């Protein structure tokens, strides 16, 4: 399945693709919409599954909401099984008070035109994107957990691991662009994901830089590999651990210092922790 | 007759008969929807004319009625709900008629024409259950006074009064309002209501006055004339004048305002008023001094705003090109008033 970054001309999806994309995601432009025959829409549309459209917050909107409306007619017509949000971009220059009113007066408009159309049946999530913030990363993740059909499974596993290890908080990043695939029913605070977003930084850098020897043979490694595993103890009584999962997965872990005398039975769930996901990411029967 | 009934209430083309929602009979519909069915799927009737005599002989042998059970009313084209089979119905649902106003048929203008052309109330009032999503625990009612016809080329009015309501839900009603007339092609936005009117008066403001732009009439004058419409009588000639000074108000965008006056008599002394299609710019004839009274529209906010009002220097623009052209900038008005004489072929 694919991902179309929807939205109108001057909205902010080239700088979405440039910061989330460039450190299947398709980015449609502004104009020739779903009316002109330009493209095969219907093919499309069949396969994908998830529809973000960028509304800037600052410009005006409804002729973006009558283009959202059409649109997400045009693929109810197409397919039942489409996933609908909307990105609300450029909000670094705005107030904290003008964050709150924009989105109440967004999702008011928005969501009495859904009834007023009569697909009441279909979600429409809402998102406040920026690209000099993190939160167009945290916003790509919530509609990537969405198209994943293992996000339960996951979640109760990152549940029972943090409440049984005494764990605050887990991600199950990807490492390649900072987007989590999973995390646990605690809410995710920024300035946690800030430092989770910038561990991986730091350990992909030092891990670039010092994994020269063996590491990308083109052959085949000789011996196999360690996982990747890093310990950052914090002044303010918290440590921040990163386990690697798969080849593109890592799972940080915020725990108390309190709590990390006794690493070795977290050890123990974080392996098996990893057993659980290299069983469930397995190919089968 | 029995059998247009019968294809009336097929259900699978048919016509949209109303669901079982709550006040409303079973079996009922909009009059306007099966006007406009039975212009299209009928035994040969094409005009409108003859589809209101059908559903007035249907009214007059019980085939249909109100569905309030007023079996004393004739057909009322537009949106009454009737039947198939008192005045606290009246007070419940919206009821607004449809004026079948004629066409501009005559390619010559009302002004110039040799010859001029020369039941339901104005007003309905209902009362209106200001709380639906049940955000009070309070009962919260607002009386609402709407007007009771409809036409194109005239504005719709709504007027709220209240004292019992909480007015954020009130705010929420009409903001439901303003989004469903958006959405419906239309433009709902708040109107001042004494706009010309004295600061001595009820309605009037004491730093609010009207401005004055004069119509330079002078110049569409022939060589040797005082009255502009001199070749017909003069009796009509004032109002052809207001007919012709209407003109160039249709040519603004202005929209009639029939407005409803509170318990005022003596017709002379109330002036009509226009309004433009933006909704930001109000504008009245007077009368002896000929030309136009300009009032701004301070009730319309930011919040209203929306790309069929323009933005908030439309309206000096606005100011500025009306100003030019009652002055005759450019040879813009003659430019006019000729080509209404090209109209007199
Ligand atoms: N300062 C700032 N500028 C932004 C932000 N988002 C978008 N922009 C600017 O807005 C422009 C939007 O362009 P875009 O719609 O993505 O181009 P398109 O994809 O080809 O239609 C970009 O060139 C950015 O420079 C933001 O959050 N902050």
């Amino acid at each position: 399945r694919k991902i179309i970054l929807m939205g109108l001309r001057r909205s902010g999806k080239s700088s979405i693709q440039k910061v989330v994309f460039y450190k299947s995601v398709w980015d449609f432009p502004g104009q020739v919409d779903v009316f002109d025959a330009a493209f095969d829409f219907e093919s499309i549309f069949t396969q994908v599954g998830a529809l973000i459209f960028v509304i800037d917050a600052q410009d005006d909107y409804l002729d973006a909401l009558a283009r959202l409306h059409v649109t997400v007619a045009r693929v109810v017509t197409i397919n039942p099984n489409i996933c609908i949000e909307v990105f609300i971009h450029k909000v670094d220059g705005l107030s904290d008070e003008f964050k709150i009113d924009t989105q109440r007066d967004i999702q008011q408009r928005t969501q009495d035109e859904l009834a007023d159309i009569g697909l009441e049946n279909v979600p429409i999530s809402f998102h406040l994107t920026s690209i000099f913030d993190h939160s167009i990363f945290e916003a790509f993740s919530r509609v990537i957990q969405k198209l994943i059909p293992q996000l339960p499974t996951l979640e109760n596993l990152l549940n029972i691991f943090c409440s049984n290890s005494l764990v605050e908080k887990a991600y199950l990043f990807d490492v390649l662009s900072k987007i989590y695939v999973a995390t646990d029913s605690s809410p995710v605070d920024v300035q946690s994901y800030e430092i989770c977003s910038d561990f991986i930084d730091v350990i992909l850098d030092i891990g670039s830089i010092y994994g020269r020897s063996s590491q990308l043979k083109p052959g085949h490694s000789p011996e196999i590999l360690d996982e990747t595993s890093s310990v950052i103890r914090l002044s303010n009584d918290l440590v921040l651990f990163l386990r690697e999962m798969n080849q593109y997965l890592a799972l940080i872990c915020i725990v108390r210092a309190d709590n990390f005398e006794k690493s070795g039975l977290i050890e123990y769930n974080v392996q098996c922790l990893q057993t659980a996901i290299q069983s469930i990411f397995s190919p089968r029967t | 007759l029995t059998e247009i009934l019968e294809a009336m209430k097929h259900p699978s083309t048919g016509v949209q008969l109303l669901s079982e929602q709550k006040g409303l009979s079973p079996y009922c519909f909009i009059s306007a929807e099966v006007v406009h069915w039975l212009v299209n799927h009928v035994e040969g009737i094409q005009t409108q004319a003859m589809a209101i005599d059908i559903m007035q002989k249907m009214l007059e042998e019980q085939l249909i009625t109100h569905a309030s059970g007023e079996a004393w009313r004739t057909f009322i084209y537009g949106f009454y709900f009737y039947k198939i089979v008192f005045a606290s119905f009246q007070r419940k649902w919206f009821e607004v008629a449809f004026v079948a106003e004629e066409l501009v048929h005559s390619e010559i203008p009302a002004f110039l024409l040799p010859w001029l052309p020369s039941t339901v109330p104005e007003q309905r009032t209902v009362t209106l259950d200001v709380d639906v999503n049940n955000r009070t625990d309070r009962l919260e009612w607002c009386s609402c006074y709407y007007h009771g016809n409809f036409s194109l080329n005239a504005a719709f009015e709504i007027k709220l009064h209240w004292m019992a309501v909480t007015a954020a839900v009130l705010f929420e009603m009409v903001q439901g309002w303003h989004r469903k007339a958006t959405s419906c092609g239309f433009l709902l936005v708040p109107v001042l209501e004494g706009p010309f009117a004295l600061p001595s008066y009820l309605y009037g403001d004491p730093l609010r006055a009207q401005l004055f732009i004069p119509l330079n009439i002078s110049c569409l004058l022939k060589e040797g004339s005082e009255h502009l419409f001199d070749s017909f009588e003069p009796e009509t000639y004032w109002d052809r004048m207001h007919l012709f000074q209407e003109a160039i108000a249709h040519r603004f965008g202005f929209v009639q305002d029939k407005y409803s006056a509170s318990a005022f008599n003596f017709p002379a002394e109330n002036k009509p008023q226009y309004i433009h299609v933006t909704g930001t710019v109000f504008l009245q004839l007077p009368y002896e001094r000929v030309g136009y009274n300009w009032a701004y529209n301070t009730m319309l906010t930011k919040t209203w705003r929306s790309s069929a009002t323009g933005d908030e220097k439309f309206a000096d623009r606005l100011l500025k090109d009306f100003t030019d052209f009652c002055i005759n900038r450019d040879n813009r008005l003659v430019t006019f008033w000729t080509s209404c004489l090209e109209k007199m072929h």
